[PDB]
RNA sequence: UAUCUACUUUAUUCCUCCCUGUACGAAAGGACAAGAGAAAUAAGGCCUACUUCACAAAGCGCCUUCUAAAUGAUAUCAUCUCAACUUAAUACCCACACCCAAGAACAGGGUU
RNA sequence: CCCAUAGUAGGCCUAAAAGCAGCCACCAAUUAAGAAAGCGUUCAAGCUCAACACCUCCCAAACAUAUA
């Protein structure tokens, strides 16, 4: 990449800049996620996807930079949400209740103080509906509310 | 009740499990489609004559000028021969490319003004682009040899 | 009777006269995801790094 | 074909060969040997025996009893040769069949002790302010059998 | 703990099941080292019982108990 | 004429002064907070005085009452962020018999 | 995100109502800004759009990963 170098002489210099991996399994997709086999198979666990796919500070990169699909780029965007809040990215700060699949911002949810009737019980939201899509290994379908 | 309620009515239960068990299955793609790989004539006809038209070219950055202000410079330009032509880069990457301009080619982008004319009077221009503190004279192109702006002060004195 | 026979405690911290009595220390039930901390070198040496970044962004 | 070390990459049960019947049959072969000279050699203690008597299966042994709720249309005394056994185990191997085990291999032979009948049961109706009320006594026949020999033959 | 040796028959018409015990190693083995309110709570404390299975009861379910109940094996 | 359930010791408000007729606004206008008062109610107690009154119980009497800022990506500006982060209950209670400020009985306190 | 000159303060009636009080034409310039789409003024002046140029007190407890 390159850096903004500032002392005042102010200079811009680029730096240490990567490529693709020697082979993809599967070429001629249009986005990283579709050529490496990894349609419907990452999940909030595996940071290594979700480390590549950021910025230092926790941001995101623009999809005109990835060059990520639509839907894999919202896929990717919550599941930085839910890595980030169970505490799975520790070096990507700015400068305790222990959680993990938080789709919500833990400060902006109303707690559940009247849960409704057995027909019309809130429910607690559990995961995320834009990793419904994944593959399902278990014999049962993931319950996304709880 | 009547089988016409102002509410929606109560299915019985094997009629529910009906509209459930018939309900629209769409068809699943297997691989997503979005994973799956005159006026314009016109200008080309009016810059190419514009091109053979000129003998040499001088470019300018203006943008940067007010209605009033480019209404003057268009008063003092209009003294001469030459014009003033203003179209999107997009399209004067084919002309400069047509032209064989290979060393024009890295000049023409973002905005840019052109001042097509055909005998020297570039010495005014420069006398008046001493009188804003801005707007340079970018480089252009003589007989198919590229002008600097250096070249430009030696080609006015 | 079945609630008393449970013991809770909430750290790290057991009382040694319970300590003398348990044989099995049940499995976790939840796989435990681990940091970018605890990933060693050949960890993240062994996944490949999927994709060019542009020469010249910013960050 | 290839995708990266993922959590929802690999599956997460434990990955696991069969063997192919080869050396498979092999070893069944020698286990079926191994097992056949423990059952010549006496290598046996007491046996035990999953036997599908009258309607229902028995966990029989030598030396004990079985109530039956039904006549068997014997005089007490004589001995039984309880077919379908369908497992037969010992402190060390078992032998059990798909879904029975042949006549030529377990022999389980019992007596009969006993023909009595239950104890008297009640049956009673009563659906209420519909005065219907009604009762019955029944008692159903029994007979108790004494297993005497579980002893098995070495044809494998 | 697993570890048990299956084999069809030869016709397969049975399944022959071997199984002998596992037993302890010496090495996985260790050497042998050589007022009534109160009552009812050291009780309930030492057995990790509740207080209610220690109370007494009266006379009526003291004599329904059976006192020489039928004993099997 | 109460048989059974249930149950029988879980600090507010007004007005006055000060702050201040300050800050605020530009003049008119006009703060908060905190503090000092004077009251009233409620709760919890008490008899030195007053009053009903007298080995004491009372009140009209007295005492006490503690959601918001920056920073920031997706969407390189910006953006409070169902984006990541950073920051802004103590107390109370606890080992015969006679008299009692204890009390329906039982209990409880004293009897040097 | 930009970017907003000029025939013109289009005529008619209207104190003047100018693109914006109303009728009718809605032509035309550079390369292109509509005789005019929302604030806005008695009216104006100023502002945004397009287009040019970058593009009574809730109520089972709970659980998203092990092969129908
Ligand atoms: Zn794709």
């Amino acid at each position: 990449f390159r850096e903004v170098v500032e002392t005042t002489i102010i200079e811009g210099r680029i730096t240490a800049t990567p490529k693709e991996s020697p082979n993809p399994p599967n070429p001629s997709g249009q986005c990283p996620i579709c050529r490496w086999n990894l349609k419907h198979k990452y999940n909030y666990d595996d940071v290594l996807l979700l480390s590549q796919f950021i910025r230092p500070h926790g941001g995101m990169l623009p999809r005109k930079i990835t060059g990520l699909c639509q839907e894999e780029h919202r896929k990717i965007e919550e599941c930085v949400k839910m890595a980030h809040r169970a505490g799975l990215l520790p070096n990507h700060r700015p400068r305790q209740l222990n959680r993990y699949l938080t789709r919500w911002a833990p400060g902006s949810v109303k707690p559940i103080y009247k849960k409704g009737p057995r027909w019309n019980r809130v429910r607690m939201p559990v995961g995320s509906p834009l990793l419904r899509d994944n593959v399902c290994y278990s014999r049962t379908p993931w319950k996304l509310y709880h | 009740s009547k089988a016409v309620t102002r509410h929606r009515r109560v299915m019985h239960f094997q009629r529910q499990k009906l509209m459930a068990v018939t309900e629209y299955i769409p068809p699943k793609p297997a691989i997503h489609p979005s994973c799956l790989p005159g006026l314009i004539r016109l200008l080309r006809r009016e810059i190419a004559a514009v091109f053979q038209d000129n003998r040499m070219i001088a470019v300018c950055q203006n943008v940067a000028l007010s209605a009033e202000d480019k209404l003057l410079m268009r008063h003092q330009l209009r003294k001469h021969k030459i014009l003033m032509k203003v179209f999107p880069n997009q399209v004067l990457k084919p002309f400069l490319e047509d032209s064989k301009y290979q060393n024009l080619l890295p000049l023409f982008v973002g905005h840019n003004m052109l001042l097509v004319s055909e005998e020297p009077k570039v010495k005014e221009m420069v006398r008046i682009l001493r009188t804003v503190p801005f707007l340079p004279l970018l480089g252009g192109c003589i007989d198919d040899t590229i002008l600097s702006r250096q070249g430009f002060i030696n080609y006015s004195k | 009777t079945m609630m008393e026979r449970l013991h809770l405690f909430p750290d790290e911290y057991i009382p040694e006269d319970i300590l003398k009595n348990l044989v099995e220390e049940l499995p976790q039930p939840r796989k435990i995801p681990k940091r970018l901390d605890e990933y060693t070198q050949e960890e993240i040496d062994a996944f490949p790094r999927l994709w060019t970044p542009p020469e010249d962004y910013r960050l | 074909g290839y995708v990266p070390k993922t959590s929802l990459s690999s599956p997460p049960w434990p990955e696991v060969v069969l063997p192919d019947p080869v050396e498979e049959t092999r070893h069944h072969a020698e286990v079926v040997k191994k097992v056949n000279e423990m059952i010549v050699t006496g290598q046996y203690g007491r046996l035990f025996a999953v036997v599908h008597f009258a309607s229902r299966q028995w966990k029989v042994t030598s030396e004990d009893l079985i109530l039956i709720g039904n006549e068997l249309d014997l005089a007490c005394g004589e001995r039984i040769r309880l077919e379908k056994v369908l497992l037969v185990g010992a402190d060390n191997f078992t032998l059990l069949g798909k879904p029975l085990l042949g006549k030529d291999l377990v022999r389980v032979e019992a007596t009969v002790i006993e023909k009595t009948e239950s104890w008297p049961r009640i049956i009673m109706r009563f659906r209420k302010r519909k005065n219907f009320k009604k009762k019955r006594i029944v008692t159903t026949p029994q007979t108790v059998l004494r297993i005497n020999s579980i002893e098995i033959a070495p044809c494998l | 703990n697993c570890n048990v040796e299956l084999a069809l028959t030869s016709d397969g018409r049975t399944i022959v099941c071997y199984h002998p015990s596992v037993d302890i190693p010496y090495e996985h083995t260790k050497p042998i080292p050589r007022e009534e309110g109160p009552m009812i709570e050291q009780l309930s404390k030492m057995f990790f019982t509740t207080k209610h299975r220690w109370y007494p009861h009266g006379r009526y379910h003291r004599c329904r108990k059976n006192l020489n109940p039928p004993k099997d094996r």
